[PDB]
């Protein structure tokens, strides 16, 4: 049973953050917000690095490249920016969405961006140039989340539909969904470690594990709240083998992958917790909280 | 198709239907039935058009969109005795007030 | 099957019973087949009896059903005497 | 969580339907939420109709746009699409109810006279109140609930 314990809170954002993310070099933890804001802080210290801004509206998520040099942005102003990190500079602003982009994450090679959007659409995204080379628009309602496979392969993506798709990265072409019985809108997806399963979160307070090869699924994972925002969730690897979501009753959950059992309950954030983060060597964990909240947290555990 | 009438004499209104390929003569069987006066003792008036009994009121043009139920003809109707024949008279109904103030 | 309906102008109203029948207050005042309406003028009661014979033409009947029309100039006193009828 | 009987049930399975206004009235067609709270579509004019995407189990009313007057779809209150058969659309024909000659003359009344002018009006108080009990879905849903228990 892991004993993570409060170690900072972090307050640099106005209003709700929306995502949070360890760089792979276990440095940097980057911040994005509702404010238009993505920051940088320290991962073992939460000491503010700086401020990264050009985004016109409210921010929805970011993510790292492999090597920790680059960051992406994904915007309510319809675009994706690619930072470098270092500079703060905008090296490259992906335009092509029509609605909000919702979710972004790099490939392990990090030569592509893929994103999803209030469009109802999922874009792959030269980094070098920042052209748009595929439009994967199957769903039928907002993407939530999209995740690149262990090689970069495969990409899945979460909807509002009530579908995952796994996408085949080379052709564009879906090569599964998978529609569970009554497909409540799914809310956050991706890849397991080993690249064999995917962690889907729906707005029934539920987050299941599944084999997607197969379509059936493993394990189920509940007790936590989940009705309204699409709420981010981990595996968590470095010690005990947990998954890690937050909840809209303003906790950190934890559970045993395999027992199911809920085996802490993070308190702290006063509103709903929408992000959480396992850092890639150490047992930390950030969560991000709403807007009557605004905060960040770290916290650490013996395993 | 049906038509709607008011059949009117002096200060007597009759409502009622028929058929537009129904006849003058059926209309006037209708009157008689109520106010007892056989067909020959009436005159029957499409404004101050004498109506022939062998025509259809689709003829007289009494039509299902000019005779509607919210909205029903008007057959004038005078009476006969001999050789003595009454004249087409109808009084008109009493008028509204001024509209009111707050009414406009 | 007629019953005579007389307006306080003395104008009489011959309309088929079933029609007069739309109004409660009629059914009443029928328990003779003639009636008088001492404080409902001509022009008024007029315009029920076209109620009578648009409500029983029109209701059941899955047709396009047109508006009842009133004019401005008679909707108070004709609201009234409905209100008096209960039609 | 309880919820009110008239509501939609998200069925999820596609019906395409025929909105057809044979009414005088432009027609404001209410859809009942999976909550049972009316929400307001796009009106239609008079001598209009429009094909539109619904779903089984979903439930509408039809209501004059200006005026809150209540009208009937295929001879009755609520409209229920069902499962579309052999490629065609379910008309939903909005017709004028048969209203009572007193519901019609309040409405007139109520279309000449602003509402802080009706007790200016020579006519007996129990009117006054009739002309400002305006009509409206929340005053009926209320009614066909009641209804519906026998």
């Amino acid at each position: 049973s892991p004993n993570y314990a409060l170690k900072f809170t972090l307050a640099g954002h106005t209003k709700a953050v929306s995502s949070v993310k360890f760089s792979p070099n276990g440095e940097w933890l980057a911040s994005s917000s509702a404010d238009k804001l993505i920051k940088i802080w320290g991962a073992y210290d939460g000491k503010f690095e700086k401020t990264i801004s050009g985004h016109k509206l409210g921010i929805s998520d970011v993510a790292w490249s492999s090597d920790s040099n680059l960051l992406v942005s994904a915007s309510d102003d319809k675009t994706l920016k690619i930072w470098d990190v270092s500079s703060g500079k905008c090296l490259k602003t992906l335009k092509g969405h029509s609605n909000y982009v919702f979710c972004c994450n790099f490939n392990p090679q990090s030569n592509l961006i893929v994103s999803g959007s209030f469009d109802e659409s999922v874009r792959i995204w030269d980094v070098k140039t920042g052209k748009c080379l595929k439009t994967l628009p199957a769903h039928s309602d907002p993407v939530s989340a999209v995740h690149f496979n262990r090689d970069g392969s495969l990409i899945v993506s979460s909807s509002y539909d009530g579908l995952c798709r796994i996408w085949d990265t080379a052709s564009g072409q879906c090569l599964k969904t998978l529609i569970d019985d009554d497909n409540p809108p799914v809310s956050f997806v991706k890849f397991s470690p080993n690249g064999k399963y995917i962690l889907a979160a729906t707005l029934d307070n539920t987050l299941k594990l599944w084999d997607y090869s197969k379509g059936k699924c493993l394990k189920t994972y509940t007790g936590h709240k989940n009705e309204k925002y699409c709420i981010f969730a981990n595996f968590s690897v470095t010690g005990g083998k947990w998954i890690v979501s937050g909840s809209e009753d303003n906790l950190v959950y934890i559970w045993n992958l395999q027992t199911k059992e809920i085996v802490q309950k993070l308190q702290g954030h006063t509103d709903v917790v929408i992000s959480t983060a396992c850092h890639p060597t150490e047992n930390i964990i950030a969560s991000a909280a709403l807007e009557n909240d605004k905060t960040i947290k770290l916290w650490k555990s013996d395993c | 198709m049906d038509v709607f009438l008011m059949i009117r004499r002096h200060k007597t209104t009759i409502f009622t239907d028929a058929k537009e390929s129904s006849t003058v003569f059926e209309l006037k069987r209708i009157v008689e039935g109520i106010l007892k006066r056989p067909p020959d003792e009436q005159r029957l008036y499409k404004d101050d058009q004498l109506l022939d009994d062998g025509k259809t009121l689709g003829e007289c043009g009494f039509t299902s969109q000019t005779a509607r139920p919210q909205a029903p003809a008007t057959v004038g109707l005078a009476f006969r005795a001999d050789d003595t024949f009454e004249a087409l008279c109808i009084e008109p109904f009493s008028s509204p007030p001024e509209l009111p103030d707050v009414m406009k | 099957m007629y019953v005579k309906l007389i307006s306080s102008d003395g104008h009489e109203f011959i309309v088929k019973r079933e029609h007069a029948l739309t109004s409660g207050t009629i059914k009443a005042m029928l328990s003779t087949n003639e009636v008088n309406f001492r404080e409902i003028p001509s022009h008024v009661l007029s315009k029920v009896c076209m109620y009578f014979t648009y409500k029983v033409r029109y209701t059941n009947s899955s047709t396009e059903i047109p508006e009842f029309p009133i004019a401005p100039e008679i909707a108070l006193e004709l609201l009234m005497a409905a209100n008096f009828l209960d039609c | 969580r309880p919820r009110p009987v008239l509501r939609s049930v998200n069925s999820r399975e596609p019906s395409q339907v025929i909105f057809c206004n044979r009414s005088p009235r432009v027609v404001l067609p209410v859809w009942l939420n999976f909550d049972g709270e009316p929400q307001p579509y796009p009106t239609l004019p008079p001598g209009t109709g429009r094909r539109i995407h619904s779903y089984r189990g979903h439930l509408w009313l039809f209501r004059d746009a200006g005026t809150h007057d209540g009208l009937l779809v295929n001879q009755t209150e609520l409209f229920v699409p069902s499962l579309n058969v052999d490629g065609q659309p379910i008309f939903a024909n909005i017709t004028l109810p048969v209203y009572t000659l007193k519901e019609r003359c309040l409405q007139v009344v109520r279309s000449l006279v602003k509402p802080e002018n009706y007790r200016r009006l020579d006519i007996v108080r129990s009117l006054y109140e009739d002309l400002e009990d305006h009509p409206n879905v929340q005053k009926d849903l209320e009614r066909l609930t009641q209804e519906r228990i026998a």
